[PDB]
């Protein structure tokens, strides 16, 4: 709102201390943000490591497990949804995450080895191991269904396991307009950021919107009231932009913290 | 006769580049799908409005249609604009001119009393014109490429570019053409309202009405 | 600072965000068209011959680029005093047009030309408006007047009862016989020539050398200015922090050459919200680019003021080519997170104590910072036919705390 | 905040784009209450008798 | 000229005062989440087995 002229921060200095409170608002979402992250993901405190040779009883892992040949370590699937999706000038700024997404790939295929070798035995204390047969008998016979049912109709189960996951990459693959949340949220942002840039242009009433010409074309008797006015509507809309933030990093908090509750249910435990 | 205008008249508004961004400005323009009076003055060149700057057309590929006589009362009472060609230098005079019955001009003279200001500067071929004046700035478009989508009429999309300003400052009504001694329609501009796409390199590529529509 | 901004003497353990940096601009460059059309105002002061005060030359100029600087420093010439301008302002200002006005007088008659102003010349040959006029130039002439002049060329008029409104002139030559009663009482006679002729000598005096008197009118916000004074130019720099003044277009930045390529009628391009990129030099006419120059704001990283009293600071989203005690100071870290300096860079890997960020955050052991490590390693040894079942248990017992109030405040409204 | 009229609204043109974000806002409300509705209710595919 | 003057202090204070409001608004929203989450905690943990 002064963009480097002395006479403007003069004026501006008797408004009181309302940077420092914006600031301070600022950083507790960001900081808020920060939380969310590292408390929806670290939930283990190992890295386990899925065995170099898999003979899952007859299923089928290759497409969901970490691709070494990727530099990047990302399974086909985490490929997909990343190719799928896709969106510093007057003191804006943006702040780079805490976490890159090497460690959050690595969190996430600890999760999945864990949860394939273990079961819910890593989520109560130390890893067990345990053949992945004897797992999906328990987790039938959580459900009512007798165990006896498993071990008569093993194969019958692998294929079906494998065509489904197979049509699952397919629909990913081809049918799209299915991110809906994530893009729209990533165009709020971006509309919200905009607009406030794009907020500067405005006369507010006044004879120009840059300060520096109407600086130079008069004296200050009146120039004082127009810097006034253009310095209030600028405060006005600096404020607004603040509070619609506020209010979306309100709903973001609630809709991760569901997340976190969801993964930390279903996927260490049967629902 | 009557004639409908498609999609012509669309001109550069500004002397800002962009790129890739579609831009919505409201500024005087010819409303699209506009009825236009097609004259064919052959073997007759009447008196007509200027209300708020003009467009102008042609499509014969010779010096015909040579000058573009402009003021507020045809005599020398008041300063009228002239601009002639010829065929190497186009000369525009702002300085008094008494009236002229019937001028003939091709590659008229009255009197030049109280003379202030001079300039000077250097299918068929269609001659797309647009003369606007705003704040005692009276500018001058141009577009000397013809595009032949269809045959015998002017449909197709093209763009003007500014070729002339003048800081003349007057006011002027009535504006009429000058021949020759032995085919220009005319349309008026309205203060609409528009949406551009630019291309990579700058060009306008279309343009979109903004009440004329639902869908538009 | 951070004692400062937090208005506290003690501070713990943690980051903090004192103020911000910027690069501030080194020098100034303005540039301005090529070519300057020039006036014809040579032919005004050095013309051949000037006419008579009764019948004084009109001209009409304008659209115009005039310098009166070189004009002002010229010593050629008798007098140059102007009315409410400041001539040194003279370059910087624009008007509509200007009137030029010529003719030579004697010597003692310089002073009649002023506005409300008595006199034969000042009321009965022109009569100076009741406002300001341009200014008058007066310069002496009679080396090519009061040499070779002709004895009756030039002439005054001498009539009466005719004040002359301003700006006006009387060149009817007829004989003044009232031809009624208040002249003798009679018709005919007292007829005498209202023109007479100057009496001038080879070096006569002063009083009655011929002066050649020239009078600028100036127009101001009768039309769009037309006629302005030069401007001065200079040359360009590149890849330093400079505000410019292209064309009247301001502007604070760092110019780049630039690979876009304009139409022959555009001036200066944008991207969105009104944020020039692109500009072209009127001189060159090469297209050139605009970027904002780094700015940001720093952070303090302390481990506790009860600990110890040794900080480390870290620029936030600047590489590290130009920083400017801390100027050197110790091992300069580049992250992807900004720069860092202060601390020392170690191989290994631990926990995460004050987080940093790009998957980096520092801690003190003198302050070190490393990548983050995600905690232990291990292998399970699947097989399948092997389990693996508990023998003993322990029971423990865990914490958590939940707010479920906050104070109940009530300000009052008129009060306040 | 004009009532039809014409110089306010030649006044008011020259404050930004706050009405776009007003009604944006208040749009996105009543789909988000429309779509919480019909989202609480159909939970089943048929009708059953 | 003292009205004009009270009519300065009044709008600014005005401001400030709907600033603390709107926070206070949105702190106490946050608030209530987390105490229902307790009572729910509370509801769940302890007069039963979870
Ligand atoms: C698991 O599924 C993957 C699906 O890609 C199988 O990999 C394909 O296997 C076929 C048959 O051997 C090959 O023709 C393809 O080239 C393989 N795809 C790729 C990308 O290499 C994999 O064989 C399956 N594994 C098991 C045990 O069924
Ligand atoms: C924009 O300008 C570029 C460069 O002038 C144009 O690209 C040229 O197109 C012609 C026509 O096919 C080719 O012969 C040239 O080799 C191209 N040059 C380059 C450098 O690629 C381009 O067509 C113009 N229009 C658009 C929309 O980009
Ligand atoms: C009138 O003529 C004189 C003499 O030619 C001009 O003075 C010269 O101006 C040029 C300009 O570059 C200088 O280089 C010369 O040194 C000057 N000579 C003298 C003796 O002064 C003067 O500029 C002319 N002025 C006008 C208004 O025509
Ligand atoms: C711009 O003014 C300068 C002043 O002479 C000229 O520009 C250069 O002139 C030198 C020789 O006078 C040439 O060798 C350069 O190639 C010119 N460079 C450019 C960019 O023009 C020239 O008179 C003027 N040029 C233009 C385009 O107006
Ligand atoms: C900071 O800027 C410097 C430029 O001085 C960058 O240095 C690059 O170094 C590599 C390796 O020698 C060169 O190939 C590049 O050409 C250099 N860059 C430039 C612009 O010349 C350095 O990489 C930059 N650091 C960051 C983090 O951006
Ligand atoms: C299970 O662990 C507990 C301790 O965690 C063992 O109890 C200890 O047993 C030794 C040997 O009898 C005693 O000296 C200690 O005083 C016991 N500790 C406590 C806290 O009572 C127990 O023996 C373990 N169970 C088995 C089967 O070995
Ligand atoms: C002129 O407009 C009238 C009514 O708008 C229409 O009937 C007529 O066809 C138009 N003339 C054309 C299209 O040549
Ligand atoms: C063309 O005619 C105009 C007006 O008759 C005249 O001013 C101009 O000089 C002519 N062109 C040339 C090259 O003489
Ligand atoms: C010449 O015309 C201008 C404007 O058209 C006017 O101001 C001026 O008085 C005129 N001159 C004469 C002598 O009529
Ligand atoms: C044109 O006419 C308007 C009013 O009719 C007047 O205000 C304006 O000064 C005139 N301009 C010129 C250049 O004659
Ligand atoms: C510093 O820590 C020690 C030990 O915890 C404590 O006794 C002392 O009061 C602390 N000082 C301050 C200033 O906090
Ligand atoms: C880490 O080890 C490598 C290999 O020995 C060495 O090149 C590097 O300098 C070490 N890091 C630091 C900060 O010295």
């Amino acid at each position: 709102i002064c963009g480097d002229s002395t006479e403007c921060s003069n004026l501006l200095l008797q408004y009181g201390s309302f940077c420092t409170q914006l600031n301070r608002a600022l950083t507790g979402i960001a900081v808020e943000q920060d939380k969310n992250t590292q408390e929806v993901f670290a939930q283990v405190k190992q890295i386990y490591k899925t065995p170099p040779i898999k003979d899952f009883g007859g299923f089928n892992f290759s497409q969901i497990l970490p691709d070494p040949s990727k530099p990047s370590k990302r399974s086909f699937i985490e490929d997909l949804l990343f190719n799928k999706v896709t969106l510093k000038f007057n003191g804006l700024t943006v702040l780079p995450p805490l976490l890159t997404d090497e460690m959050i790939a690595q969190y996430t295929s600890a999760l999945l080895a864990g949860t394939i070798t273990s079961g819910w035995t890593f989520g109560a204390g130390a890893a067990l191991q345990i053949p992945f047969a004897m797992q999906m008998a328990y987790r039938f016979n959580g459900i009512g269904v007798t165990q006896n049912v498993l071990y008569e109709n093993q194969k019958l189960i692998a294929n079906q396991f494998n065509s489904a996951i197979g049509k699952i990459q397919d629909s990913l693959s081809s049918t799209a307009s299915a991110l809906g949340k994530l893009q729209d949220v990533v165009n709020q942002n971006a509309q919200a950021l905009n607009t406030l840039v794009k907020q500067l242009s405005s006369n507010f009433g006044a004879i120009s919107s840059v300060l520096n010409d109407i600086l130079s074309r008069l004296d200050p008797p009146e120039a004082e009231v127009q810097i006034d006015r253009l310095i209030t509507g600028r405060l006005q809309s600096l404020q607004t932009y603040v509070t619609q933030q506020l209010i979306r990093a309100a709903e973001i908090r609630a809709s991760a913290n569901l997340a976190a509750t969801k993964m930390s249910e279903c996927v260490l435990g049967q629902s | 006769a009557y004639t409908n205008s498609f999609t012509r008249g669309v001109y550069y508004p500004d002397k800002v580049f962009r790129s890739s961004v579609l831009h919505s400005t409201q500024d005087l323009f010819l409303p699209f799908f506009s009825n236009v009076t097609w004259f064919h003055a052959i073997h007759d060149n009447p008196v007509l409005p200027f209300n708020d700057g003009v467009y102008f057309a042609s499509t014969e590929k010779s010096n015909i249609i040579r000058g573009w006589i402009f003021g507020t009362t045809l005599d020398s009472k008041t300063q009228s604009l002239l601009i002639v060609n010829n065929a190497t230098n186009v000369v525009i005079k702002v300085c008094e001119f008494q009236f002229c019955n019937d001028p003939f001009l091709g590659v008229v003279y009255s009197s030049a009393n109280n003379c202030t200001f001079e300039y000077v500067s250097q299918f068929k071929n269609l001659r797309e014109f647009v003369f606007k004046n705003i704040d005692g700035y009276f500018k001058i478009y141009s577009k000397h490429t013809p595009i032949n989508l269809v045959r015998d009429l002017p449909q197709g999309f093209s763009a003007l570019e500014p070729l002339v300003d003048l800081p003349i400052g007057i006011n002027i009504t009535r504006f009429q053409t000058l021949l020759a001694l032995h085919a220009y329609y005319v349309g008026y501009l309205q203060p609409r309202t528009f949406l551009l796409k630019y291309n990579e390199n700058g060009t306008i590529t279309d343009a979109v009405d903004c009440a004329l529509d639902p869908l538009s | 600072e951070t004692k400062c901004t937090l208005k506290s003497f003690t501070v713990e353990k943690g980051i903090y965000q004192t103020s911000n940096f910027r690069v501030q601009p080194t020098e100034s460059i303005v540039r301005f068209p090529n070519i300057t059309n020039l006036c014809p105002f040579g032919e005004v002061f050095n013309a051949t011959r000037f006419a008579s005060v009764y019948a004084w030359n009109r001209k009409r100029i304008s659209n115009c680029v005039a310098d009166y600087s070189v004009l002002y420093n010229s010593a050629s010439f008798s007098t140059f005093k102007c009315y409410g301008v400041s001539p040194t302002k003279l370059n910087d200002l624009c008007f509509t047009n200007v009137y030029a006005d010529s003719f030579v007088i004697r010597g003692d008659e310089v002073r009649q030309i002023a506005p409300g102003q008595t006199g034969k010349i000042a009321d009965y040959n022109y009569k100076l408006p009741d406002d300001f006029t341009g200014c008058v130039i007066a310069w002496n002439s009679n080396n090519l007047d009061s040499k070779v002049g002709g004895n009756y060329n030039y002439l005054y008029r001498l009539f009466r009862k005719s004040n002359l409104k301003p700006f006006e002139r009387d060149i009817s030559t007829e004989i003044y016989q009232a031809g009624s009663t208040p002249c003798n009482g009679v018709e005919g006679f007292n007829c005498y020539f209202p023109l007479q002729s100057y009496g001038f000598q080879p070096t006569n005096g002063v009083g009655y050398q011929p002066y050649r008197v020239v009078v600028l009118s100036f127009e101001l916000l009768h039309a769009p200015a037309t006629v302005c004074g030069p401007k001065k130019s200079t040359n360009l720099v590149k890849n330093k922090c400079v505000n410019f003044n292209f064309n009247g277009l301001t502007g604070t930045g760092v110019l780049t050459e630039s690979n876009k390529k304009f139409l022959p009628f555009q001036q200066f391009g944008r991207d969105i919200a009104d944020t020039t990129d692109a500009v072209r030099d009127p001189q060159t006419l090469e297209i050139l680019d605009i970027t904002p120059c780094s700015f940001g704001g720093v952070s303090v990283i302390t481990p506790g003021t009860n600990t110890s009293n040794q900080v480390a600071v870290l620029y936030q989203g600047v590489n590290c080519t130009e920083v400017p005690v801390y100027s050197t100071g110790s091992n300069v870290f580049q992250t992807r997170a900004g720069c860092l300096i202060g601390a020392e860079h170690v191989n290994n890997s631990y926990e995460c104590d004050i987080p940093i960020g790009a998957g980096i955050c520092a801690s003190y052991q003198s302050i070190i910072a490393y990548t983050m490590s995600l905690g232990a390693e291990n292998s399970v040894a699947y097989s399948n036919n092997s389990i693996a079942i508990p023998t003993n248990f322990t029971i423990s017992v865990t914490t958590e705390i939940l707010p479920v109030s906050m104070t109940k405040t009530s300000v009052d409204c008129t009060m306040y």
